[PDB]
Parts: C-alpha cells; structure tokens; sequence
C-alpha cells in the first residue's frame, strides 16, 4: 500500500 | 455529550495522556470532546484530533481489508461455502469504520471547516476531509459510489487551491495533502498518470524551496518528500 | 446478551475472524457469547478463549502501567502541579481493566470451572482464574489486595495440585501454569526465592521428560521451557 | 517484565 499522512 | 462536564484543558491533558498509552480511541473520544467545545483549535489541537482518529480509523481499515480478502476467496470457484458469518463480519467492521468517518466529518462540517481562516487550519481540514471521504470511498460499492469518490475530490481540490497561493511548497501540510492526493488518483480515481504527475512535481517544487529553510524545517519537510519518492518508487 | 441472538458456531467462526483481524475486543466478545451458550468448552476453544481475553487484558495492562509511571512522576519532590487528570485517567483505566478480569472471572466461575471435570480443561481454568486475580493484584491498594492475592494463589495452587497429579511435566499447561505461577511468586508475593525455585524444578522436571515425546510435542515443550529459562535468568 | 503466557 502507498505512503499517507 | 460524555464529555460535556469536562474542562476543555482536561481533555487536551487527557488527549496527550492516552497517546502516550497508545490509547488511541480514547485519545479521539477526548478529542471529539475538545472539538465540541466550540473554540477553534490550535495547531497542536489540531494534530492531535488527526494522530487520534488516524490510528482508529487506520486499525479499522487494516482490518476490513484482511476479511475482505477473506470474503474474496470464498467467492472464488472451488471454495467451500461457509455460511453468512465472513460477509456479516466484514459488515460490521465496515459500519464501525463508517461510523468513525462520519464522525470525523461531521467534527469538519460542525463546524471546525467553516470558522477555519488561515490556510494552515483550512488546509489542514480540507485535507481531512479528503481523507476521510476517501476512507469511506475505499469500503463503497453502491450507488452513491461516484458521490463518495466526487467529495473526496472536491474537498482535496479546495485544500490543495488554497495551498498553492497561501503556503510555501516545502510546508508540510501542503506536502502532505499533496501526498495524500496522489494517492487518492492513484489508488481511488483510477488515475495513475495524475497520481505520478502530481507526486513529482510536488517533491520537484519542494526540492527547489528547500535552500529557505532552517535545518529543522528541512528535516521536517525533507521527510515527507521521501515519502513522495516512495510512493513514486512504487508506482514506475 | 449481545450475543444471544447468534449461534455458538457462528460465534466461533468470527472468534476466529477477529484473530485473524487482531480485532481483539470482538474476538473476547464473540468467545464470551459462545461460552453463555452453555456447554462446555473443547481444547482449541478454550485457546481462543484466553488469546482473547490475554490480549484485551494486555493492552489494558500496558497503559495502566504508562498512566501509572506518569502519576508516580508527578508525586515526586519538585513534580509542578497539574491536576487530577493523571489519576483520573489512570483510573478510568484501571476501571476498565478491573472490568474486564470481573468478566473473565465471571465466566470461570458460571460455570466453566464447576464443568470441568478433565485434568486438562480444569487446569487450564484455574490458570487463568490465578492469572486474572493476578492482573486484579497488580492495581490493587487497598483493604481487599491480600484477599485478591490470596485468591490468585489459591487458584494457582488448586491448578498445580492437579497438573502434578494428572500431567506428564513436559505438558504445555502445566509449564504455562508452572511460569505464571513462578512470575506470581516473584511480582506479587514478595516470594523471589519461590519464584527461582519453581522455574528451575520445572525446566529440570521437563528436561528429564522430553525423551518420551514426538517431534512437534517437544517443540512445543522446549518453547516454554526457554521462557522459564529466561526468567531464571532475568532473576539470578 | 517476566515472561507469562
Ligand atoms: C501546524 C501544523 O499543522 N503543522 C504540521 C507540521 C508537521 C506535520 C507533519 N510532518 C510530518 C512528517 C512526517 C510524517 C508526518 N508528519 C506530520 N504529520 C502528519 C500530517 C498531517 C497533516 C498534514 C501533513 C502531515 C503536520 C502538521
Ligand atoms: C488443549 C490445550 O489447552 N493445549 C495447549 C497446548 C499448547 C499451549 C501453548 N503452548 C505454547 C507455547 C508457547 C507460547 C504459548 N503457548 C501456548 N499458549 C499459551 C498457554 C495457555 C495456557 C497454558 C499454557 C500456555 C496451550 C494449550
Ligand atoms: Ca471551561
Ligand atoms: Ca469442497
Ligand atoms: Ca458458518
Ligand atoms: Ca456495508
Ligand atoms: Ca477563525
Ligand atoms: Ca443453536
Ligand atoms: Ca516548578
Ligand atoms: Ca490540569
Ligand atoms: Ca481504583
Ligand atoms: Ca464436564
Ligand atoms: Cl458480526
Ligand atoms: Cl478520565
């Protein structure tokens, strides 16, 4: 899964 | 409101204490509790009331996408039926992570969003929102599917108008809803391309701001520019 | 109850989701509906029972301990003021985690425990009635804390008289029985010596015994022999 | 802390 903040 | 008779420094206390616990529902129900106080947030006001339901919502959806991984290979052919029960699971899980998305925007709409002035709060929300709708878009099948996907969109693309006049390209915010949105193209829109696009720009705009920068705002924002590149990494 | 609606099967079914979801409150829930079912409980039941219940208990445990670090800071000389927050959150805590060893050892005593007739099923109830008064004695500072002590002892001692009696040395229960025990001896009696004294009987016992097994049952064994091991080690 | 299980 992708980076998200 | 359970927190109604509570002072709004004691929820903030409280909000800080159960984060060092890793309490993490308890930290956004103090946080909810703060929101409905009716005052605007301060800044670290508002990174905990995102730390919080981040994490809530974050085991939420770590743990849908394991049933429904389960519920997917039931379906396939040759599996053995086995009743109602993984479906009604995943249900469950499913509502409760609604549940905590509707809350969280119902917090921005009442009415966080709306006395929210300077582009770091406004930005900050917007971006929230964006989330959260996405969230909810991530778990959506129905008819109301496009609607879902179009609010995360808008709410995104506000926060994202807005940051461009009113930020620095280095600013974290900005860098994270940027991020955020990508991913949302990527994984939400069907969008790869502006996934991609979006992503390198970012990082190539904050690249060529970072020369203004004290060396803990240049930590700060060099972190989220990796994540970029991780993600851009993934993606080609 | 919540629960009384669903079939014990079913009950089962999602226990097992919940695991494997590390949704571990509903794992408790689901496995606390299927014992109010009534009839009694097989081996890999009971497992699911106490992972359940093992993991709600030890996040409860781990904040309490945070919370309660925090509060013995702000009762040393030169702590500045800040309130009844701290104890008030450690408490609500504490409530909470005293909450759910009542639940569990309300469960034992209607009536698992009165039904279990096998060395196997009793002793693994009397463990965990040992380990829950254990976990009570951990927060308890009162006029009740030698009683609760000695009702974890007591359970315990209830649960060796019969391990000794019934079960080979090497049996996984009777070592998980014989290291809680050990580690009752040491943290909440005031017993170091009984503590040392047990672990090492215990692994001596057990090594004598692995010659008698197969090669998945001393797997098995030897794992919780090392615990036992690294306690002794820890103490000496 | 000591190991239980
Ligand atoms: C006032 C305000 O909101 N400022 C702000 C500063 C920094 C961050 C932030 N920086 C990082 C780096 C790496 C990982 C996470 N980071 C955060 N928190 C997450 C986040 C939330 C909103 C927007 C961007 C990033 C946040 C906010
Ligand atoms: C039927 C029954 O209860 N049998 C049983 C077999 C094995 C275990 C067990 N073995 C280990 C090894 C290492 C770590 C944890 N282990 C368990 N579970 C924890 C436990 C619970 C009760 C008593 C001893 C150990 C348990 C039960
Ligand atoms: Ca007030
Ligand atoms: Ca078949
Ligand atoms: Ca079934
Ligand atoms: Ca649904
Ligand atoms: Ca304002
Ligand atoms: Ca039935
Ligand atoms: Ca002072
Ligand atoms: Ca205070
Ligand atoms: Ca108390
Ligand atoms: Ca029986
Ligand atoms: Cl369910
Ligand atoms: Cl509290």
């Amino acid at each position: 899964f992708p980076a998200t903040v | 409101g359970a927190m109604g008779s509570m002072e709004r420094a004691s929820l903030i206390q409280k909000a800080k204490l159960a984060e060092q616990a890793e309490r993490y529902e308890d930290m956004a129900a103090f946080m909810k509790g703060a929101v409905e106080k009716g005052e605007e947030l301060s800044c670290e006001e508002r990174n905990l009331l995102s730390v919080a339901y981040k994490n809530v919502v974050g085991g939420q959806r770590a743990a849908w996408r394991v049933l429904s991984s389960i519920e997917q290979k039931s379906n396939e052919e040759g599996s053995e039926e086995k009743g109602p029960e993984v479906r009604e699971y995943r249900e469950k899980v499913e509502t409760e992570l609604q549940g905590v998305c509707d809350t969280v925007l119902g917090l921005l709409d009442s009415h966080l969003i709306k006395e929210a002035g300077d582009a770091e709060s406004r930005v900050f929300y917007l971006k929230m929102k964006g989330d959260y709708y996405r969230y909810l878009a991530e778990v959506a099948t129905g008819d109301d599917k496009k609607r879902i996907i179009d609010s995360a969109r808008s709410a995104y693309q506000e926060a994202m108008d807005i940051s461009k006049k009113e930020m620095p390209p280095t600013n974290p915010i900005r860098l994270g809803l940027a991020l955020n949105f990508s991913v949302f193209h990527y994984e939400i829109a069907n969008s790869p391309e502006e996934a991609i696009s979006l992503a390198k720009t970012t990082f190539d705009e904050a690249m060529a701001d970072l020369h203004t920068l004290s060396e803990d705002s240049y930590k700060d924002s060099t972190l989220i520019m990796q994540l970029l590149r991780d993600n851009l990494t993934l993606w080609t």
